[PDB]
């Protein structure tokens, strides 16, 4: 509970700068296994534009969409490519409970007043607790945008799981 | 009185548990929705265009179709060197073979591999593995410095002497193995090559010097890749396809989004000097009290 | 039996120009059909064609009462 | 009035499973 | 028109033999109309075949 | 009784964790078991079938 | 064959109103059908017996 | 189909598996390897998008009855 | 009285066309 509420404070905090909206979010075991959440170290989000290629490229088009020539001195044409894909990821806050867990429950062992239409027991076995940020430049958000999930191990590998955001906000947004 | 936000916060509450999932309907996740965010106060709209679905869904096409039309030209670059050598494949694996045996079977048996591997692509595949150490950082100053250090003058007996010392006859390759009668294509496989000195050909290895002993089995066939871009595609009697493996139908900035080699963050239990060894993992479970 | 040590010079020949042609004709009824990058893309347009159809028929029910 | 509404409602299920 | 679509699906569709009709069945007369909301599956006779055997099973209980 | 057909057979994998005791060693371990749906058992070779 | 078909959004079926599309996509074992009958445990046990 | 050694004469072979690769094998192994690796291995879509426009059909036709109901 | 709930299938449909 006690890291969803931070970012949601700090998106509050920074949007002047960059014009972000949270999501804070838990996942169950379907997602990965207890192996892979026993020893995660951090989680990474990236906003992928509709009709574009992200939002931390330029906004207009970028020189990055040559072909690769079939050579090794210019196989990503020099490592500024890859700063750039550096930066088009931004790292977001973390927390494991690897502890089976009633999550109504365990808000209400906390002093979170939930105020649910039905009494959805959902009952997994561990929660990692994260907030993605997309974002919107234009105060107005398209529904056609996506977001992109990374999951990093301390090994090094990944599985980028991504998700477009129309099935996200179809009731909330419409809820406000 | 003065009531903090973090107060209203935690006693406002979650309004509903909502759970979403993934374009390949693979993972879903729970989403909750706090009432006292400052996501409703901030007073915007929702424009779900249709054409903007239509371009996410051709840029999603593009994202899956990377590898997908990689592995394509890997095919089509099979049939051109098969047709542009006029089928006459050159042997450059150490291996003994026989002539005493109909080689009428061997090459039907290598076309039935072609085929089962190519119903058994995946992103856990040859070119991938052997693509991700190129797209690593500092990979194009290595190459290069690779290049002018195999490319030097004649030694002259002075730098010979009196100057700086000299300084690779191992390889790590990357294999896809496919098993052709109990069709079994085994994805993607570590191998270790070297030139065996008695002759000019290659020999195949595991990480303990395993001798990997698949070809003289008349079962199966292999597909190598190397960090420099080479492709051999091996059938039975140490017959190799020798070629390039191309990227000029690829963009750039597809192959950086899709499996970009990652470099490493600080965190705890980290050395801040890089190239050690490492401690413990953190790893936070269920068998201990958090202490 | 007995058998050769390889060298780099012994060679495999074009089997008789019978599984060459067969192989071209391999190669032709494969460069256009399926090309297994799509058939994720229906598996999801599936998913989204049915998804949009329950949608559509609880929708009309709810407000045909 | 509604019955009518609900028997042009129950054939719009019924073209799923052939179609998909 | 309606008669040249019962004739397919009577003759064409199902198979059954020319001395039954839409006159010497009754449940025939009902489900000739959902046989032919139905335009494709005409290469699938089997499934309507099956379908209108279930159906005369259930009409003729005892229920 | 084509009142009540069924459906074909299918074979039919089921994907089910432990309890919350034997899961404490191995929490990733999926009891992968394969069951029949829509058939019998069958001990005599059906001759006309 | 490839999702876990967890909640009741996929499986259905009626008897007597004859559903075609259930009798012709039989085959088609995608979408399965239940006999909209929860085994209750005790059944479930004795099933196992 | 038989190759073009370079080598006139045939080796003799004492070698154990792990020191070198051999294909030892009989044409009898090899004719079980093509019975068993030549066994072993749309339009509807626009009928459905036809059938589709035969719904749109139906669903303006019930509309008209909607319109004159 | 039904314009509103069958203009909007109208949209929704044709939508649902350019998916394909």
């Amino acid at each position: 509970m006690e890291t969803h509420l931070y970012s949601d404070l700090a998106f509050e905090a920074r949007f002047a700068d960059d014009e972000q909206l949270p999501l804070h979010l838990v996942l169950d075991q379907e997602v990965l296994s207890n192996e892979e959440a026993e020893t995660l170290r951090y989680v990474y989000y990236r906003n992928v534009d509709s009709a574009g290629r992200s939002t931390g490229r330029a906004p207009g088009g970028d020189e990055d969409d040559a072909p690769a020539s079939d050579d090794a001195e210019d196989a990503v044409g020099g490592d500024r490519a890859f700063d750039r894909e550096r930066r088009t990821w931004q790292r977001a806050c973390f927390r494991v409970l690897p502890r089976p867990l009633e999550l109504l429950d365990y808000l209400r062992q906390s002093g979170l007043t939930v105020t649910l239409e039905k009494e959805q027991r959902v009952r997994m076995f561990y929660a990692v607790f994260t907030t993605l940020g997309l974002r919107c430049p234009d105060n107005r958000l398209s529904g056609a945008q996506t977001l992109h999930l990374r999951l990093v191990w301390p090994d090094g590998s990944y599985r980028d799981w991504e998700f477009l955001a129309r099935d996200l906000l179809r009731e909330e947004m419409e809820a406000n | 009185d003065e009531v903090a936000r973090t107060d209203e916060w935690k006693g406002a509450g979650v309004s509903r548990l909502r759970e979403v999932w993934d374009v390949q309907h693979r993972v879903r996740l729970r989403v909750l929705w706090y009432v006292n965010s400052f996501w409703r106060s901030r007073e915007l709209s929702y424009d779900d265009h249709e054409v903007e679905l239509y371009r996410a869904l051709d840029a999603y096409r593009a994202r899956i179709a990377v590898e997908y039309v990689l592995i394509r030209a890997v095919r089509d670059e099979i049939y051109a060197v098969l047709r542009r050598d006029g089928g006459a494949l050159p042997q450059r694996f150490a291996c003994h073979v026989s002539r005493n045996m109909s080689w009428r079977v061997v090459w039907e048996l290598c076309r039935h591999a072609l085929a089962l591997w190519m119903d058994w692509a995946d992103v856990r595949s040859c070119i991938i593995k052997a693509l991700t150490p190129r797209l690593s950082r500092g990979a194009a100053a290595a190459a290069q410095r690779a290049r002018r250090q195999r490319e030097r003058s004649a030694p002259k007996p002075q730098e010979l002497l009196f100057g700086p010392r000299n300084e690779p006859a191992e390889q790590t390759w990357y294999a896809d193995v496919v098993r052709c009668v109990r069709a079994q294509v085994d994805l993607g496989v570590e191998v270790r090559a070297a030139r065996c000195p008695r002759t000019g050909l290659w020999i195949v290895r595991d990480r303990r010097g395993r001798l990997r002993r698949w070809l003289s089995q008349p079962e199966v066939c292999v597909l190598y890749v190397t960090p420099d871009l080479d492709f051999y595609w091996v059938l039975p009697g140490g017959f190799a396809v020798s070629s390039r493996v191309t990227l000029h139908g690829l963009a750039q900035r597809a192959l950086r989004d899709r499996f970009q080699n990652f470099e490493a963050v600080l965190a705890r239990g980290m050395h801040v000097e890089a190239g050690r060894q490492e401690p413990e993992t953190p790893r936070v479970s269920g068998r201990r009290l958090p202490f | 039996a007995v058998f050769f040590e390889p060298h780099e010079e012994n060679v495999l020949r074009c089997p008789e120009r019978v599984l060459r042609r067969l192989l071209e004709d391999a190669a032709v009824t494969m460069r256009g059909g399926g090309w297994r990058e799509d058939v994720l893309m229906d598996r999801v347009r599936k998913r989204y064609l049915r998804q949009e159809l329950r949608d559509l028929g609880h929708r009309v029910q709810t407000y045909c009462e | 009035l509604r019955q009518l509404a609900q028997s042009v409602q129950d054939t719009i299920q019924h073209m799923r499973f052939l179609y998909l | 028109k309606r008669d040249e679509k019962h004739r397919h699906v009577v003759n064409v569709v199902l198979e059954l033999p020319t001395e039954i009709s839409e006159a010497t069945h009754p449940v025939l007369a009902t489900m000739l109309s959902k046989y032919t909301r139905m335009s494709s599956l005409f290469n699938d006779k089997c499934a309507f075949k099956l379908d209108l055997l279930r159906m005369v099973a259930v009409s003729r209980t005892r229920r | 009784a084509v009142q009540f057909v069924g459906e074909h057979v299918k074979v039919l994998e089921v994907r089910a964790p432990l309890d919350h005791a034997q899961r404490q060693g191995l929490p990733d371990f999926i009891s992968r078991q394969h069951v029949l749906y829509n058939g019998c058992c069958v001990v005599t070779a059906p001759k006309t079938l | 064959d490839r999702q876990p078909l967890n909640p009741a959004n996929i499986e259905a079926r009626h008897h007597g109103v004859s559903d075609v599309p259930r009798l012709g996509a039989m085959d088609a074992d995608e979408p399965l059908f239940v006999d909209d009958y929860r085994a209750t445990d005790d059944e479930w046990t004795l099933q196992k017996v």
